[PDB]
């Protein structure tokens, strides 16, 4: 009931906080359901393991921000029409600055 | 304004790649991004960076082109 | 036109090297007290100290940096007959793999260019060059020594070829610091024939007769030929036009005696147009090229 009330007000931080520290098993399971992605390499089209940033057949490090050309080890944003992305903070600043895919391809990732 | 024979040379690509690396050394990220827009719109042969795409758990295929529903199955 | 300044840093013992990473925000200096330390330039232009730790039994001469794509590692050699690597964990560095396979003092350690992987080359006073490999960028606790090269002389310094055009096969330059009364080439170059899958002697510079202190390769930046500087009694610059090993058209371009001493260190810019040389005369002379394609000095600093 408390979590429903909290979500009603769009207070997601505290709702997830209650979820994480919830003392019952049935409540500390809502964010463990269908929240994990499966990541692929766009050159080889084969899956990569769960604790790495490189490709087993490709050998190309498939985690490179399209702004700084550095290896992204944490958070990784992803445009769905370009399959391009990078650091969470870099992409926000670039998208505030302009409306083009930073990697370079005729595509407005937000359509302004 | 280059017809698609000069741009294919192994020399005309090395200069662009080395200038881009030099721009990386400057840490002039946004200038490089703008130059990439320019090069991409004026040189079809260049293929943009190879990055990650996410894949479904049931279909197994990519989602890149109901909105919530996957387009595969 | 070069003006000097002073950098706000305090040390105790004499230091033997300084090396920037790839951007110019992290230097790594090795002291005579077997203690290497890493500075970190801040947003205000100041230099702070971040770490420090004693090294192995010998005396460290060289500390080198690595490309940021592979993480943040440094290779250092010393008279302990060993070569080391170091990775940041955050910041407490950790030993990963001491490449100990040398029966002599490993004088020099250098990193291979980015475009081919994580290799590092070392040779010791015995006169044998070693090339190492990390064929899993994941874990650095596993390396392989593929090729061993006999030099039939000693080592002083080595340098790779920054050039990354597909035409150029990998190259390496091995010096010598032997003052034997006999006269022999003290600088030699090896190539890598992919067909034989081995390193072969390619060309040697017969004009070199005295002991050599340091060798460097000027970065390519899309040029056609190569530029090489050799430390000797006199600073010399050679260019090797490409024509088994590829034949090389060798002709000198400069020969400088404006030091009245023995040259110790040679360095190059990112672009590859200014040379900085240091000698026993206590001065640092920087050479650039003029409109007549002539090599002349630009500033004498001390
Ligand atoms: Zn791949
Ligand atoms: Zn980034
Ligand atoms: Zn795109
Ligand atoms: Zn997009
Ligand atoms: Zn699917």
């Amino acid at each position: 009931s408390y979590i429903d009330l909290l979500q009603r007000f769009r207070l997601w931080n505290v709702s997830n906080e209650v979820v994480k520290l919830s003392t019952s098993r049935a409540v500390s399971c809502l964010n463990q359901a269908s929240t994990t992605l499966h990541v692929n390499c766009s050159h080889c089209k084969r899956p990569m393991s769960s604790r790495g940033w490189v490709c087993d057949r490709c050998h190309r490090c498939a985690s490179m921000c399209a702004v700084c050309h550095h290896v992204v080890k944490g958070l990784f944003v992803w445009c769905q029409g370009c399959s391009h992305g990078g650091h969470l903070q870099h992409i926000m600043k670039w998208l505030e600055g302009s409306s083009h895919c930073p990697a370079g391809c005729g595509h407005l990732c937000e359509y302004s | 304004g280059s017809p698609l024979d000069v741009l294919k040379d192994e020399r005309v690509q090395y200069w662009i790649e080395n200038y881009r690396n030099l721009l990386d050394a400057w840490r002039f990220w946004h200038k490089r991004a703008e130059f990439d827009i320019h090069r991409s719109k004026l040189d079809p042969s260049s293929k943009p960076l190879a990055q990650v795409f996410v894949s479904c758990n049931f279909c197994g295929k990519s989602i890149s082109y109901k909105v919530t529903s996957c387009p595969g199955c | 036109m070069f003006v000097a300044r002073s950098i706000a840093a305090d040390h105790k013992d004499l230091i033997h090297d300084v090396s920037f990473d790839f951007h110019g925000r992290r230097m790594a200096t090795c002291s005579s007290d077997q203690s290497v330390k890493v500075w970190d330039k801040s947003e205000s232009g100041d230099w702070h100290c971040t770490a420090s730790w004693k090294t192995h039994s010998g005396s460290v001469w060289r500390v080198t940096w690595a490309h940021p794509e592979f993480g943040q590692v440094l290779a250092s050699c010393s008279f302990d007959r060993t070569a080391a690597v170091w990775e940041e964990i955050v910041s407490h560095w950790v030993k990963r793999t001491t490449l100990v396979d040398s029966r002599t003092s490993v004088t020099d350690v250098k990193f291979a260019p980015k475009h081919m992987g994580l290799m590092l080359a070392t040779c010791s006073a015995d006169g044998i060059v070693r090339i190492y490999e990390a064929p899993d960028v994941m874990n650095l606790s596993q390396w392989s020594l593929q090729h061993e090269i006999s030099c039939k002389l000693s080592c002083s310094c080595i340098s790779w070829n920054p050039s990354s055009s597909r035409a150029h096969s990998p190259m390496i330059a091995v010096g010598s610091d032997d003052s034997s009364p006999n006269a022999m080439a003290k600088v030699q170059i090896f190539e890598y024939n992919e067909n034989t899958r081995k390193y072969a002697k390619a060309e040697t510079l017969m004009t070199v007769t005295d002991p050599v202190h340091d060798i460097a390769f000027a970065p390519n930046l899309g040029r056609s030929f190569h530029i090489l500087a050799i430390a000797t009694k006199d600073v010399r610059i050679f260019t090797l036009k490409p024509v088994g090993p590829t034949k090389f058209e060798i002709h000198i371009v400069a020969q400088f005696d404006n030091h009245n001493s023995q040259v110790w260190r040679v360095s190059w810019n990112i672009t590859g147009t200014v040379l900085a040389s240091s000698g026993d005369d206590g001065c640092v002379r920087l050479w650039k090229a003029n409109y007549m394609d002539n090599w002349k000095c630009t500033g004498i600093l001390k």
